RNA sequence: UUGAGCCUUGAUGUGUAGGAUAGGUGGGAGGCUUUGAAGUGUGGACGCCAGUCUGCAUGGAGCCGACCUUGAAAUACCACC
C-alpha cells in the first residue's frame, strides 16, 4: 500500500531519481536492484524519514511500525544486551523522559512514564532478548560482553536481530547476509518465508534473492522499473 | 533552461510566500533570505522550500 | 468429574439471561469453596497501540469478596491522615527501601507526590507484578486520606491484555442475584464512562459470568 | 595488478605463533609458509580466528608468544572484512592517495583515480558521503596504486557490484605475487585459490576435499548436539 | 480432490541462576483419585534430543499448593483468550 510517485530524489548537487513511480501492495516481500552509489540505500532511508523527497510524496500508511537493519556497524564499548534491547524503541525514549522526571521531581510524569511502561511488557525486556539472542547462537557469557569484538560474523547477528526485537509492520534488510554463514543464511531464510508484514530488502546474491522475493525494483538509469 | 522555480516561505505562521528560481545543480543548499512579510508588517525569516 | 457433569449440562450455543445464568451459577456449586463469582469482559480496543490504554476504578457495595490492607506511602508528614485512614500497611521513606527487599506489598499502594522513592525502590518488585501507583488510575492524589478511605470500600480496578479484555471480581456467590446485577451495571457504567477516544467499533463484544473455581458462561 | 619485484623467498619466518588476543588465546598451530607463487583460500566457520590470522599475517596484532617475522622487502596489500572504515574519514580521495604518494605526481595524480569510477569532483571530497560500494572499491584502488606483492584479502566482494566481482576476479587470475583471500562465494575460490587451508578449532590445518566436501563437513559437525 | 473464512474440541510453546520445555492477564492458596490413585509392563507423536506426551489393562486408591532460585511465579484447578 505503499506508492512512490514522481519522487525526484537529489543529493546534494547529484540527482538519483529524475521522476520515477512505482507501488508496493501490502504483505509482499520485495527486493531491491541497482549499482554501487545508485541509491537503494538512500531510498530506504527516505522511507526511514531522515532525508527529503524533494517533491515526491513517497506517503505510506502513518499506523505502522518499521524495523530496519542498517549498513554500517561501527565499534561501540555497549555490551550486546545493551546493543540488542536498543533496537526496541519507545522504551528508551520512555526511560529518558523518567530519568528527566525522576532528575526533576514531577511526580505527575513519574506516574505517567511508569504506566507507559507497564503498558508494554517493560521489564522482561532483558529476557525476551536473550530468549531471541539464544537462537542466533550465543550462550550466556556473550551477553555482558562489549559488541567491540564479536568476530566479524557475530557482529552481523548482533545488529540483525537489533530489528527482530520489536514485532514491526515494515522490514527494511539492508544487505543482512553480508558475514553470515550458511548456518545463520539459511535460518535467516526460514524466518523470512515465514514472515508475515511486509518487507523491502536490498541485496546482491541472486542465490539467497530467489526463494523469498516476489518482485524487484530496478534503479537503473534515475528511474525505477518494477 | 536549468533554472527551477522555489517558493521560499515565511516562518512567522502565516501562509506568505516569494516565488523565485534558483539552479539547483550547482549550489547545493536551502535559501534562507530574510524580507519583509505584510500580513504581520515586520521583516522576518523567508526559507525555501516546496 | 467438575468438567465432566456441569460441561454436559450446560450448553455454548446460546447465550441465557443476566439473572437466570447467575441463578444456575449459583445452582452449580461445584467447588467446596465460598466460589467467589468473577466477570470477564471482552472489550473492542487496538491493544497494539498505546493511546488507547484502559485503566479505571468500581465500588461494588455488596460484595467485594474479601479484604484488602492499603499501604499508604507518604513522604514527610503526609503521614499525617495515614495514621487516621487505618491502613494494614506502614508508609516510610526509609522503611521503603528495605520493606521492598523484605516484604511484598500490601493489597494497594499510597501516593505521595513528594515522596518519589515507591518508584525507585519498586522496579521490577513493584511494577512487575501489578501493584505500582497510577496517576491515571488514581493511585497518586494529594487527599491522602481521602484516597485510603476509597481503598477499604472495595476499589476494584482493572487492566487490559493483549487482547483488551477485562476480568475482575463482583463478589460471591453467596450475595444475592439482584446485588450481582446491581454490581454489574455499575461496572459497567464505570467501564462505559472510562471508554477511550480513539475506540470505534462495539465497545463490548461479550460479558461473561464466572465461578472462579466452577465454570463461567456468558451472561448477556 | 602491475608488476612488482617479487623477490623475496622467504616470505615470513613462521614458528609458535599463539595468538591470543590477550583475554584468550585465538590460534597457536599454523601452516605452510606463503613460497611465492601460493594460492591459499581460508575456509572455516564465524567467529573462528580467519580475520585474526590475516592480521597477524599483516603485522597489526603482534602474537602473544612472538617472532611472526616478515622478508625485507614484501610490499602488502590488505583490505580488511569489516574496519572498512579504517582509512580516514575526513580526507578526500586525492588528498588521501597523495599521502600515501607524497612527493612528485601533479594534479593529473587524479587521473589515476577517474578510472576506477571516482571521475569528477567525487575525489575533493569523503565522509560517510561515500557509499559502502565506493567506499569498498576506493580501499582496491589504493591497494592497487603502489604494486603490491602479497595481497591479503578479508571478504573484497562484500559491498561489490557484479560487474565490480567480475573486474576483480578477472585481476586476480592473472595476478603474479602471492595471495591469501578467505570469502564464502564458490566462484572467486573456484577460479582463483588453490590451496584451501582450514581453520578449524584453535588450529589452521591444510584440509582434504574441495568446497563440496567442506560444505557437508559443516553439516556434520552438528551431530555433536 | 483442493483453497479462504466462521463455531467447537484436544494438543502447542524455557531459558540464562532453576526440582522443572515458569504464554499473558490473577480467582484462588486446595481440589483433584474415586464412572475407582501413583509407579511398573507398552506404543504413538513432538523433541530449544533436557524433556512433554497419551489408547489398554495390570497395579488397584493417591500426588500436586505450602517453603524453593526469580523479570515473573506456578499445568491445584478454572475463567476470557
Ligand atoms: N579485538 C578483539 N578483542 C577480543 N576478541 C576478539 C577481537 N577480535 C576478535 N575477537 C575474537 O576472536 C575470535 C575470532 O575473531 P575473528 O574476527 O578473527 O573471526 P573470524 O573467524 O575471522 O570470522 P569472521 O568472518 O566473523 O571475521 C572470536 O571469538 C572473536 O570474539
Ligand atoms: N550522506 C550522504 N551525503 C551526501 N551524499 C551522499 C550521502 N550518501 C550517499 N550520497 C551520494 O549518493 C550516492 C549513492 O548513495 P547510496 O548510499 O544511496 O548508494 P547505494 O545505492 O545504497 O549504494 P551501495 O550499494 O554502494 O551501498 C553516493 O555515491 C553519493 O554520491
Ligand atoms: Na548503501
Ligand atoms: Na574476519
Amino acid at each position: 500500500m505503499i506508492v512512490f510517485s514522481s519522487l525526484q530524489i537529489r543529493r546534494g548537487v547529484r540527482v538519483l531519481l529524475d521522476n520515477a513511480t512505482a507501488t508496493i501492495n501490502p504483505g509482499q516481500k520485495v527486493g531491491l536492484v541497482g549499482k554501487n552509489g545508485c541509491g537503494k540505500s538512500t531510498l530506504l532511508a527516505l522511507l526511514k524519514n531522515e532525508i527529503s523527497a524533494d517533491g515526491g510524496s513517497y506517503t505510506f500508511p502513518g499506523s505502522w511500525q518499521l524495523a530496519w537493519v542498517n549498513q554500517e556497524t561501527p565499534a561501540l564499548p555497549q555490551a550486546a544486551l545493551e546493543y540488542v534491547i536498543d533496537g526496541d524503541r519507545e522504551y528508551r525514549q520512555l526511560e529518558a523522559q523518567l530519568h528527566d522526571a525522576n532528575e526533576r521531581n514531577d511526580g505527575h510524569a513519574i506516574a505517567t512514564i511508569h504506566g507507559k511502561l507497564d503498558a508494554i511488557d517493560a521489564w522482561s525486556i532483558r529476557s525476551r532478548a536473550a530468549s531471541l539472542l539464544h537462537g542466533l547462537g550465543f550462550s550466556n557469557e556473550q551477553l555482558e560482553r562489549p559488541v567491540s569484538d564479536f568476530s566479524g560474523g557475530w557482529r552481523m547477528r548482533l545488529n540483525l536481530a537489533q530489528a527482530l526485537i520489536c514485532r514491526s509492520d515494515l522490514l527494511l534488510l539492508d544487505q543482512p547476509t553480508n558475514h553470515l554463514d550458511l548456518d545463520a543464511v539459511i535460518w535467516l531464510e526460514k524466518w523470512l518465508k515465514s514472515y508475515q508484514g511486509t518487507l523491502i530488502l536490498i541485496s546482491h546474491d541472486r542465490d539467497f534473492l530467489d526463494p523469498i522475493v516476489d518482485k524487484i525494483i530496478h534503479i537503473e538509469q534515475q528511474s525505477m522499473f518494477e | 533552461g536549468i533554472r527551477e522555480k522555489i517558493k521560499l516561505v515565511s516562518s512567522a505562521g502565516t501562509g506568505h510566500f516569494y516565488t523565485t528560481t534558483k539552479n539547483k545543480r550547482t549550489k547545493p543548499e536551502k535559501l534562507e533570505l530574510k524580507k519583509f512579510d505584510p500580513v504581520v508588517r515586520q521583516h522576518v525569516i523567508y526559507k525555501e522550500a516546496k | 468429574k467438575r468438567m465432566r457433569v456441569i460441561r454436559e449440562k450446560v450448553d455454548a450455543t446460546k447465550q441465557y439471561d443476566i439473572n437466570e445464568a447467575i441463578a444456575l451459577l449459583k445452582e452449580l456449586a461445584t467447588a467446596k469453596f465460598v466460589e467467589s463469582v468473577d466477570v470477564a469482559v471482552n472489550l473492542g480496543i487496538d491493544a497494539r497501540k498505546s493511546d488507547q490504554n484502559v485503566r479505571g476504578a468500581t465500588v461494588l457495595p455488596h460484595g467485594t469478596g474479601r479484604s484488602v490492607r492499603v499501604a499508604v506511602f507518604t513522604q514527610g508528614a503526609n503521614a499525617e491522615a495515614a495514621k487516621a485512614a487505618g491502613a494494614e500497611l506502614v508508609g516510610m521513606e526509609d522503611l521503603a527501601d528495605q520493606i521492598k527487599k523484605g516484604e511484598m506489598n500490601f493489597d494497594v499502594v499510597i501516593a505521595s507526590p513528594d515522596a518519589m522513592r515507591v518508584v525507585g525502590q519498586l522496579g521490577q518488585v513493584l511494577g512487575p507484578r501489578g501493584l505500582m501507583p497510577n496517576p491515571k488510575v488514581g493511585t497518586v492524589t494529594p487527599n491522602v486520606a481521602e484516597a485510603v478511605k476509597n481503598a477499604k470500600a472495595g476499589q476494584v480496578r482493572y487492566r487490559n491484555d493483549k487482547n483488551g479484555i477485562i476480568h475482575t471480581t463482583i463478589g460471591k456467590v453467596d450475595f444475592d442475584a439482584d446485588k450481582l446485577k446491581e454490581n454489574l451495571e455499575a461496572l459497567l457504567v464505570a467501564l462505559k464512562k472510562a471508554k477511550p477516544t480513539q475506540a470505534k467499533g462495539v465497545y463490548i463484544k461479550k460479558v461473561s459470568i464466572s465461578t472462579t473455581m466452577g465454570a463461567g458462561v456468558a451472561v448477556d | 595488478f602491475r608488476a612488482p619485484e617479487s623477490l623475496p623467498n622467504p616470505l615470513l619466518k613462521m614458528e609458535k605463533v599463539s595468538a591470543g588476543y590477550g583475554d584468550r588465546i585465538i590460534l597457536d598451530s599454523i601452516k605452510l609458509n606463503l613460497v611465492p607463487g601460493s594460492r591459499i583460500g581460508l575456509l572455516g566457520r564465524n567467529g573462528a580466528g580467519k580475520s585474526t590470522l590475516i592480521k597477524l599475517l599483516a603485522g597489526e596484532l603482534a602474537p602473544v608468544s612472538g617472532e611472526i617475522g616478515l622478508a625485507k622487502g614484501i610490499k602488502l596489500g590488505y583490505f580488511a572484512q569489516h574496519q572498512l572504515e579504517y582509512l580516514r574519514a575526513d580526507e578526500s580521495p586525492i588528498q588521501h592517495l597523495a599521502r600515501l604518494a607524497p612527493q612528485e605526481l601533479e594534479q593529473k595524480l587524479r587521473d589515476y583515480l577517474g578510472g576506477f569510477g571516482f571521475q569528477g569532483d567525487k575525489v575533493t571530497e569523503e565522509t560517510r558521503r561515500f557509499s559502502g560500494g565506493e567506499k569498498a572499491r576506493l580501499v582496491l584502488a589504493l591497494i592497487v596504486w603502489q604494486r603490491p606483492n602479497l595481497l591479503l584479502l578479508d571478504q573484497p566482494t562484500n559491498h561489490l557490484d557484479l560487474d565490480m566481482r567480475q573486474a576483480l576476479t578477472e585481476a586476480l587470475i592473472e595476478f603474479e605475487g602471492a595471495l591469501v583471500v578467505v570469502s564464502h562465494d564458490r566462484h572467486l575460490l573456484r577460479s582463483t585459490t588453490d590451496d584451501l587451508y582450514l581453520v578449524h578449532d584453535r588450529k589452521v590445518e591444510p584440509f582434504d576435499g574441495d568446497l563440496e566436501d567442506y560444505q557437508q563437513w559443516l553439516s556434520d559437525v552438528q551431530k555433536q548436539a
